[PDB]
């Protein structure tokens, strides 16, 4: 539908329902540019069945060290409030809509 | 405090942690408690046995594994241990203090038998007075 932004707490509130593809970028790494047009790429063809969302790992990072998430790129796929797929590394643009298609 | 954690973060864990591990625990006695990863983090190079093998510390039985964060959110103070990007960019959540500590790697030396050996002893003496300096200080 649109790149949501996430925090400490509203991650939960948009990934309690639906498929959701959440991503961990920050200015630390090289794929924090290159993931997020490939995400960008990746709602404007599928956005129609899938949201996606990202916590920024810097100013928001809290949600992220709480999971236990602490590097980049990291992508967390969930459905309806739980897990179902986990990444920890860079994926081009067809590798991550697989990804997600998996669960969506 | 009868434990300390702190952890060492850097590229494949295979050389710089290896060796300042051992560095750590001839100042740093069971009052700390240390740890090493990174990116795909499990091996022990033996040119950090070298390292170590120059200041009379044994590190041959040691391990790795990749970054762990049951234990590094756990630490006081993760160090930095490379000059460098691959190891997967970490961002240490604000449960732990950071600092760089490392600026070089010596598993990228140039790779003749003098560079190799100058490489290593570079660093080996960096980190030895660096963990020194951490005893003294608690940083």
């Amino acid at each position: 539908m649109a790149i949501v932004k996430a925090t400490d707490q509203s991650f939960s509130a948009e990934t309690s329902e639906g498929v959701v593809l959440a991503d961990f970028w920050a200015p630390w790494c090289g794929p924090s540019k290159m993931i997020a047009p490939v995400l960008e790429e990746l709602d404007q063809e599928m956005g129609d069945k899938l949201k996606i969302v990202k916590i920024d790992v810097d100013e928001n990072q809290e949600t992220a060290g709480k999971y236990g998430v602490m590097s980049i790129p990291t992508l967390l796929v969930l459905k309806d409030g739980e897990v179902v797929e986990t990444s920890v590394g860079f994926k081009p643009k067809e590798a991550l809509q697989e990804l997600v298609n998996k669960h969506l | 405090m009868e434990n300390k954690i702190i952890y060492f973060l850097s590229t494949g864990n295979s050389a710089r942690s290896q060796m300042a591990e051992g560095w750590a625990k001839q100042y740093l006695g069971d009052e700390w408690k240390v740890y090493s990863a990174g990116i795909e983090a499990h091996g022990l190079n033996p040119n950090a046995v070298k390292a170590m093998k120059e200041v009379g510390i044994d590190i041959s039985n040691q391990t790795s594994d990749i970054i762990d964060s049951d234990i590094l959110n756990n630490a006081d103070l993760v160090v930095t241990l490379s000059g460098d990007a691959a190891d997967k960019c970490p961002m240490t959540p604000p449960h732990v203090k950071r600092e760089h500590w490392g600026f070089d790697d010596p598993a990228r030396a140039q790779g003749t038998e003098e560079e190799k050996w100058a490489f290593f002893q570079r660093v080996r003496d960096e980190i030895g007075n660096r963990l020194k300096e951490f005893a003294e200080t608690g940083k």
